[PDB]
């Protein structure tokens, strides 16, 4: 009921245009002269067209039912706006200038959603009228704002119009349903703040709120407050300058119409085929021949995603993996230069399609597509190296618009990270950030230490496995858009600290994986992260073969026929379990050592001479964790008496399991597997080292070893004590240095859980500090009971 | 030796090595038990024997090799298939009924094609167990249906083809496509026997094509769908019907002949040469300098009309390429006279005249223009690229001007570099203006410095060729010249700028590592406690000082936190070094609010100055006239760790001595922390708050203070004098035998702990404040005594269900069983809700079982659903843990809860 | 046309806390809370405009 308060809040929009009515005319004369036939360049009023800009901005872009408004308007304008069509043409051209004062961006669709979007809020924080954008992943609300960003800045504009117009500074504050109305009375102070001491007439702040749609029904009640603040500027002081903000509400929620009727709903529509196929033809207007070429698969795809958005009952796909897809056969089209064979249509349709488990994208997308049906097998992992590992050309040329998303594995009880540093990660190993466990630190320094790990890997160009994403999803989440702001030919995503919003620079060849388990993204994720971030499922079946489960099966027998051994020696009734032989087992192990064992043969094919020393290497990985005890007690086993006596013989002769030292021994002579870092956990029974068993280590180490150090995880509180032990042992001259890490798991303390992260801190140390020229062996020991603990 | 046997064959069929290519295996018993096991354990499972169909059997029996051996050597002799199992010859039985069934199926039409595909990829496999088949025509057979099946690709390549190219015009004119909509989009799991060879021949489908000319035309359209130039006409002639349904017969007059007739006519005019410059530079502008795809399409061309293609396509190729390389020259020349006229140079150059007058001519021929070729030499190898360089330096004029005002020379870059860095910003932007601006005018600094005023051309194309050499190791030079040119707001602010007094988000850091001194104060004002206003920071100096809150530097550790990458070790230790001291002294502040939240009063009046410096040290303090100042030395990391170490262990401490105190007073009970530490500070003074007054009224009834100096001064004997002055005597020889500050803190800490009434003259300690609350209770008799009702047991928990409307009058219906007893109070009721302390609850149970309370009283719990999860499960391991202790075996415990909220914790296992 | 404006809302009909009767605030025209009583029998219209 915006009746006499749209009008006086439009009269002053129109006055805004009447008094800019000098350059625009000049800039549509331009326009339309050097981009158009000699029909769209008659002579234009400076105030009538300003009263169509005025209906244009006020009315006409909220409604849905905008022919009936325009064919219900244009009965009261003179004669040069008589018809409807004049008055779409006019705001489509105005539109279309809006967006070509903007900076040049390749890739990106002229669709009508990013020039509204754009002309609605650059319009609306001119005049500090509040925008309150609603909509869903795919409407180009986010990359209109990234666009303001870096086209309305005050002496340093793209074009010669938004240099005449004012300087935009925003604050953004992605809001949460846990969020305090204290958060944005400080976003607005703190905004008041960057506005006081300046020029008004040629500088405003904005605040966005990225999120507003989630907190509208808080029990804390938010947004209750947003009142006053977008009008008066503060509250419980006199109304004064520098107080008054404009506001970009951008939202993928439906919101509260009833207070925030106060500023223009932009509440945008759902996309048809006419409008998706238009997107289409904007994403791959960059080129002209491969655009004629792949032109006849926009409208099955655009069919093919209909049907599969409009199958699911949750919202689990979007546009964006649409316009990815769209990108994706773009560019293979462009690097292959003779078409597209079918294998690269199901490439790109399983490589972004994907995540959903009862969902057949596939069979969907060829059942309106039936000349592209592949019959051959793809699986899993060659999706996963074509999207980490790309190829040489790719980001190859003049700047970079067409590119593939960050990766997301599906996984269960955190198995993804040992076939991740199994399998693909080669040559190069990525710095994993991760949800350290130490005691007593806080949460606030270490994930502005982790974000500032995340922009290092950015800069010096590394792969990035973030563990963690509940504590980076409001921190990180400009970065994940994949949209970039150039200057000099330099990316430029957006990172964040709660309110300190900086651009921070983006190498050619940067990955980001993200691991998280199925349950918590399937009922935790909030579902926009769902859509920016690739899916993929790599668990543990999709890289096991048939013959691989084959063997780990055989494997689980024959270790449970190791475990089995009758005897009476000793009159007694004690079952061993494959556990108290094979310490550490947990009836998944069979399977990661079968992966450690086809890795280790490396050669990869079945001729049945591969099959048998892959059988016969993952029994020896099986025995070399075995207790010896138990490899005497298998004279009596289950297994027999040669076969026990070949196993005794590995254990004793091959294999040294007589001490730590001779172990050390072994290990240094030989030559390793092109590695220049060798790592290996050793589990104990013993005592740990004192301090004098490291001296004499030393002593008959005096050739080999560079003065190894223990390092005890009960001392080490915080970790910058570890990190700084970790940092003074790698300036200490020598190669071939060894890492001792001792940690006891039968006492009343409660460091068990903190071996992971010891690890996962020495492989980041180890990857950022170490040079070319040393060695270095990190062994970690831990003590172990045979009372059950073990 | 079957059992190993029989696994080996297991092992080595589910490899896929063929396991009998060399068994000479006479022996016909052992034999057949191999047979019997390479069938069972070759047989496609699918988790344990699901088949039911025919398609993955008849595939398994395709690929395999050693089935077609199998069955070769059982039809060899009959003496081999008497003796297999009952269980292998069912399974071989199976097989051979389902490809007798299938190649059966060949004889007619009936065979489903995915099994047409399967024996034609597999044709020797096939043909081999057919010929063992054959013994209980087929080459003629396979190719007549080889074929009709490659006739049908074709024939569904030729019907997509026509869908695709009606379909890139469907916003324009919609066809209904008879029936073909559907049967198009329809799966081949479609018998074969519905595609109708018929005789007296042709051969339809079910694709009704309506006659042999939409089907002579979908076949002209795959020949012609890879052709750009054919899409061109076929799209500037479908936009020649405009809305409109159309029927199939009439797209080929109304849009497709057309078509082919301009696609025709340009075929005859291209095959000759006597086209015209206007459609060579309308329709082939998209082709510049991309010369294979375009001999291809040419290639591609002249398929349409099936002859050869010899003396027509390169030349006409080498002529539209040496066209476009005169437009190429064409615009050249007019961005280097705009560059040679935006610089100012004068020069001469005199050889680009007749191009620019050959630029506004125009000619109607196809011929190759021959006096321009010598001209154009002098334009060869520029290329489509680094013309847009020429034009940036031609657009951007008020640069070169204020590059010839300001700077006039390259030898003063080396300082304006430097006296940049400085003024620009700290993010990643700001600073890498300067190497945009840096790079930008190294690489044009052999044209905008390096030319005279009057230049020849030869030089001028000299110095080119060492700018194209400049422009080869960095091809985002001319974008790094716009946004160096769209910056010259900031270099005119540069050279003139006064002392810019912001002094930066790293040297602060520096500045609190250089003096910052930590301050906590646990004010004395009228605020409260809360761990934003404990924290201060103060930066000294002239003598002016900087206090900085808790909030401000987490938002400066947020700027320092994103700065850009300088790659030195400075900035990042000295970042690293003030972020963990700061996450140390909120650890500090964390472990310090928890111990006064507890409730201390020894730390009430505790202040601690950390200084940041390199050896700087601590310099703690106590608001008390008997202790000294305690300080020390070294560095604040491990220090500070070490400090927070022996103060979580004094907060376990204390913990437990309070714990242990309260189990032995009961009226300590009674009171939170809170309360205990206002009325140790206020019973000591001779006119106590009346707060406290109130507040103890609840114990005695009618307070007054000459009761309570009476209970207060009989409740301590003159030994304990003794005692304090010896506390007194015996710290000032021993905090002096430890150097260090720890020895002696821990010293202090214990005798805080267990004699504590010495080290605070002010305040009563909590055996005085038991013992003068029990004289209390003492002098105002006449205790309370309720019975519980009938059926409630008075020693065990009486767990209530009652139902929300009926908690609060069944709480009173059980308080009123004795008359003329008193109203309840804040004792042994708690009305719960949600967000309650443990530690209220916790003083319940504390007050319902400790031993010495001379009465019975009706202890309640009402409403004791609405706790949380974790309140809830701690108030049940407080509870068992006291009934573990010690407790009274008399206690009457009764809870009240909801009957319609049974899915919570407390009640659920209670 | 609000429920199908982009995604949902967060919360449903039935688990919104802010009512005023049986029916939220979020599908009135002004949010606004329930008048006193001896203020409803004081009130009076202005024109309809
Ligand atoms: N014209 C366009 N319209 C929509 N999406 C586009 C467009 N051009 C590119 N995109 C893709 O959309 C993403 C960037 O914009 P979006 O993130 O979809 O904006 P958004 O849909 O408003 O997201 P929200 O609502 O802010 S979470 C990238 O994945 C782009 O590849």
């Amino acid at each position: 009921f915006v009746s006499l308060r749209d009008v006086e809040r439009c009269v002053k929009v129109f006055r805004w245009f009447h008094d800019h009515s000098d350059m625009l005319l000049k800039e549509l004369d331009k326009f339309l002269h050097e981009s158009s036939d000699s029909t769209h360049t008659f002579e234009r009023d400076p105030v009538l067209w300003s009263l169509v800009m005025a209906i244009g901005v006020c009315y006409h872009a909220s409604l849905e039912e905008k022919a009936s408004y325009r064919t219900a308007i244009a009965r009261c304008f003179p004669k040069p706006y008589n018809s409807s069509r004049a008055i779409l043409d006019e705001v489509t051209h105005v539109q279309d200038l809006f967006l070509r004062g903007a900076p040049i961006r390749t890739n990106i669709a002229r669709n009508l959603a990013l020039k509204e979007n754009v002309f609605m809020m650059v319009i609306c924080i001119e005049l500090k009228i509040p925008l309150f954008l609603v909509g869903k992943p795919g409407s180009s609300k986010s990359l209109a704002k990234i666009i303001v960003a870096d086209a309305m800045q005050g002496q340093a504009a793209f074009s010669e119009l938004f240099r005449c117009l004012k300087q935009v500074h925003l604050v953004s504050f992605q809001c949460s349903p846990h969020s305090t109305p204290q958060g944005i009375i400080s976003t607005f102070k703190q905004c008041a703040r960057f506005q006081q001491g300046k020029d008004l007439g040629q500088y405003v702040s904005v605040v966005v709120l990225d999120e507003v749609g989630l907190a509208e029904d808080s029990p804390k009640m938010p947004l209750k407050t947003l009142h006053p603040l977008l009008e008066d500027g503060c509250i419980e002081d006199d109304p004064a300058p520098y107080k008054k903000v404009g506001f970009v509400g951008i939202s993928n929620w439906a919101l509260d119409p009833a207070k925030m009727n106060r500023g223009i709903f932009v509440s945008r529509g759902s996309p048809n085929e006419k409008e998706l196929i238009e997107s289409a033809e904007g994403i791959c207007s960059s080129d002209r021949l491969v655009q004629d070429k792949i032109r006849g698969y926009f409208a099955p795809f655009a069919k093919a995603y209909e049907t599969v958005c409009q199958k699911q009952d949750k919202e689990f796909f979007g546009l964006r993996d649409y316009y990815s897809l769209i990108k994706m056969v773009f560019a293979k089209a462009k690097a292959s230069k003779r078409g597209l064979s079918p294998q690269d249509i199901t490439h790109a349709v399983l490589r972004n399609f994907s995540g959903k488990d009862n969902i057949q994208a596939l069979s969907i997308f060829t059942a309106s597509l039936p000349e592209a049906r592949y019959k051959e097998e793809v699986s899993t992992v060659e999706l996963i190296k074509q999207n980490i590992y790309p190829g040489p050309q790719a980001s190859s040329r003049g700047l970079d618009g067409a590119e593939s998303r960050y990766l997301l594995v599906l996984t269960r009880n955190y198995v993804a990270l040992q076939i991740l540093q199994q399998t693909f990660f080669e040559g190069q190993q990525p710095e994993i950030i991760f949800g350290s466990s130490f005691p007593q630190d806080q949460e606030y320094t270490q994930i502005c230490r982790n974000i500032n790990r995340v922009k290092i890997c950015m800069e010096t160009g590394k792969m990035v496995v973030l563990l963690n994403l509940q504590n980076l999803y409001e921190s990180l989440y400009d970065a994940l858009n994949q949209y970039y702001v150039y200057l000099g030919g330099q990316k430029y995503v957006d990172l964040g600290l709660g309110t300190h919003r900086v651009k921070c620079r983006v190498h050619t060849a940067f990955r980001l994986i993200v691991i998280e388990e199925k349950d918590v993204v399937y009922k935790q994720f909030p579902v926009p992260l769902i859509n920016r971030l690739e899916k993929h499922y790599l668990d543990m079946n999709t890289v096991l073969q048939p013959w691989q489960k084959s063997i780990v099966q055989e494997l689980q027998q024959w270790a449970h026929e190791f475990a089995d051994v009758k005897a009476d020696q000793f009159i007694a009734r004690h079952k061993y379990s494959p556990a108290d032989v094979f310490i550490g087992y947990h009836s998944d192990a069979c399977a990661s050592v079968v992966l450690q064992a086809v890795e280790r043969q490396g050669c990869r094919d079945l001729t049945e001479e591969l099959y048998r020393k892959v059988s016969e290497e993952a029994r020896s990985i099986l025995l070399d964790c075995a207790t010896p005890d138990a490899v005497v007690r298998l004279s009596g086993s289950s297994l027999g008496s040669f076969t026990a006596k070949q196993l005794s013989q590995e254990y004793y002769y091959a294999q040294q399991h007589n001490s730590f030292v001779d172990f050390l021994q072994a290990h240094l002579r030989m030559t390793h597997h092109e590695c220049r870092a060798v790592f290996t956990e050793i589990t104990t029974f013993s005592r740990l080292l004192t301090g004098n068993d490291c001296d004499v280590l030393a002593s008959e180490l005096r050739g080999l070893a560079s003065k190894p150090v223990v390092l005890s995880l009960q001392q080490y509180d915080t970790e910058y004590s570890f990190l700084k032990d970790v940092r003074s042992w790698l300036t200490n001259p020598g190669k071939r240095k060894v890492l001792v890490i001792q940690a006891d798991f039968d006492d009343g303390t409660r460091s068990a859980q903190l071996v992971a992260s010891a690890k996962y801190t020495a492989i980041n140390e180890i990857n950022k500090t170490q040079g070319t020229k040393d060695f270095v062996f990190v062994y970690f020991v831990t003590k172990l009971s045979r009372m059950g603990s073990g | 030796f079957e059992k190993c046997v029989i696994e080996a064959v297991s092992s080595a069929c589910q490899s896929q090595t063929s396991v009998l290519e060399g068994l000479s295996c006479q022996d016909l018993q052992k034999f057949g038990t191999l047979l019997s096991a390479v069938i069972t354990k070759s047989w496609p499972v699918h988790n344990g024997e699901p088949v039911f169909d025919v398609d993955e059997i008849f595939k398994y029996l395709l690929k395999w090799p050693d089935v077609r051996q199998l069955f070769e050597l059982c039809g060899t002799n009959e003496k081999i298939i008497d003796n297999i199992t009952e269980e292998g010859r069912q399974l071989m039985a199976t097989a051979e009924s389902v490809f007798q069934k299938v190649a059966g199926e060949l004889e007619n039409g009936t065979i489903v094609v995915g099994q047409l595909e399967l024996i034609l990829e597999h044709q020797s496999q096939f043909l081999d167990i057919w010929n063992l088949n054959r013994r209980r025509d087929v080459r003629s057979l396979l190719k007549r249906r080889r074929d009709d099946l490659l006739f049908l690709k074709q024939e569904k390549r030729y019907v997509e083809s026509l869908l695709r190219q009606l379909g890139r015009v469907k916003h324009l004119v919609q066809v209904d496509f008879g029936n073909i909509e559907i049967i198009h989009s329809q799966d081949l799991s479609n018998k074969k026997l519905n595609e109708a060879v018929i005789k007296l021949s042709y051969k339809r489908e079910t694709h009704y094509c309506l006659s042999p000319d939409i089907r002579e035309m979908a076949s002209k359209l795959d020949s012609l769908k890879d052709s750009h130039i054919f899409q061109d006409f076929w799209q500037e002639t479908a936009e020649s019907l405009n809305e409109l349904k159309v029927s199939l017969p009439e797209v080929l007059e109304y849009l497709y002949n057309p078509c082919y007739d301009n696609f025709y006519t340009l075929y005859e005019n291209l095959k000759s040469g006597k086209i015209t410059f206007a459609e060579v530079d309308a329709i082939f502008k998209d082709f510049v300098d991309k010369y294979d795809e375009l001999k291809n399409d040419l290639k591609f061309m002249c398929t349409m009309n099936p002859q050869d293609q010899k003396g027509w396509i390169s030349e006409r190729v080498g002529q539209i390429k040496e066209y476009h390389t005169l437009h190429q020259a064409v615009s050249s020349a007019k961005v280097i006279l705009q560059v040679r006229r935006a610089l100012g140079v004068t020069g001469d150059f005199s050889v680009l005249n007749p191009l620019l007058n050959f630029a506004d001519s125009f000619e109607d021929f196809g011929n190759e223009s021959p006096q321009f070729i010598k001209a154009k030499q002098l334009l060869q190898d520029i290329s489509e690229p680094r013309q847009r360089c020429l034009e940036e330096l031609a657009r951007q004029t008020e640069l070169v001007a204020w590059l010839h005002k300001a700077l006039e020379d390259i030898n003063e870059l080396k300082v304006f570099v430097d006296l940049a860095s400085i003024s620009a910003g700290e993010n990643d932007i700001d600073v890498d203006r300067v190497a945009c601006f840096h790079d930008a005018v190294q690489g044009y600094a052999s044209l905008l410095y390096k030319m005279d005023e009057r230049t020849n051309f030869s030089d001028f194309m000299n110095h080119l060729q060492e700018l194209w050499r400049a422009l080869d190791n960095d091809q985002h030079l001319p974008d790094k010249l716009k946004d160096s040119a769209r910056n010259l707001e900031w270099l005119k602010t540069v050279k003139e700028s006064h002392g810019s007094v912001e002094l930066s988000s790293l040297s602060l850091a520096t500045a609190i590592n250089s003096r910052g001194v930590y301050v906590i104060e646990a004010p004395k004002d009228g605020q409260k406690i809360s761990p934003d206003t404990v924290l201060r920071l103060l930066l000294p100096d002239p003598e002016a000082l900087r206090t900085y809150s808790t909030e401000e530097l987490k938002e400066l550790l947020n700027k320092l936190m994103l700065m850009s990458g300088k790659k030195d070790h400075n900035s990042n230790t000295e970042v690293e070094k003030f972020s963990e001291v700061f996450s140390n002294m909120q650890r500090l502040v964390h472990v310090f609010i928890k111990l006064h939240c507890a409730g201390n009063m020894l730390f009430r009046t505790w202040t601690a100055k950390v200084y940041c410096c390199p050896d700087g040290g601590i310099f703690m303090n106590f608001g008390l006239e008997l202790l000294s100042q305690l300080t020390e030395k070294g560095d604040v990391i491990q220090l500070l760790g070490a400090l927070c170490r022996q103060m979580e262990d004094f907060l376990d401490n204390w913990k437990t001595v309070v714990a242990q105190k309260r189990a032995e007073h009961f009226y300590l009970n009674f009171y939170t922390a809170e309360q205990l530490v206002y009325l140790s500070s206020e019973l000591r003074k001779p006119r106590p708050s009346e707060a406290a007054l109130m507040m103890l009224s609840f114990i005695k009834g009618k307070c007054t203070v000459q009761d309570l100096v009476q209970a207060t001064s009989a409740c301590e004997s003159k030994a304990d004098r003794y005692c304090l002055r010896e506390v007194m005597k015996k710290l000032p020889q021993q905090l002096l035998s430890e150097p260090s500050l720890m020895g002696k803190l821990q010293v202090i800490m214990m005798q805080s702990l267990v004699y504590m009434s010495a080290f605070l003259p002010h305040c009563l300690d909590l055996d005085a404040l038991g013992r003068c609350l029990a004289h209390l209770a003492t002098m105002g008799g006449t205790p309370v005594e309720r019975p519980l009702p009938k059926g409630l047991q008075a020693g065990q928990p009486n767990l209530i269900l009652c139902g929300h409307s009926e908690v609060l009058p069944a709480a009173l219906a059980i308080y009123m069983q004795a008359p003329r007893q008193p109203l309840p109070t804040f004792d042994e009721v708690l009305l719960c809700t949600p967000a309650t302390t443990i530690e209220e609850v916790e003083l319940l149970l504390r007050r319902c079982l400790t031993s010495g309370s001379q009465g019975h009283k009706v202890y309640s719990l009402l409403f004791a659903d609405q706790l949380s999860y974790e309140v809830g499960c701690q108030a049940e391991e407080f509870f068992q843990s006291l009934c573990t202790r010690a407790h009274r075996e008399d206690y009457q415990l009764v809870i009240l809860c909801d009957a319609a909220r049974e899915h919570c914790y407390i009640p659920s296992t209670f | 046309r609000l429920e199908s404006a982009g995604l949902g809302y967060r919360v449903s009909a039935e688990e919104t806390a802010d009512r005023l009767g049986s029916i939220p605030l979020r599908q009135l025209v002004y949010r606004v809370h329930a008048l006193p009583p001896s203020l409803i029998p004081l009130v009076w219209d202005f024109g309809q405009l």
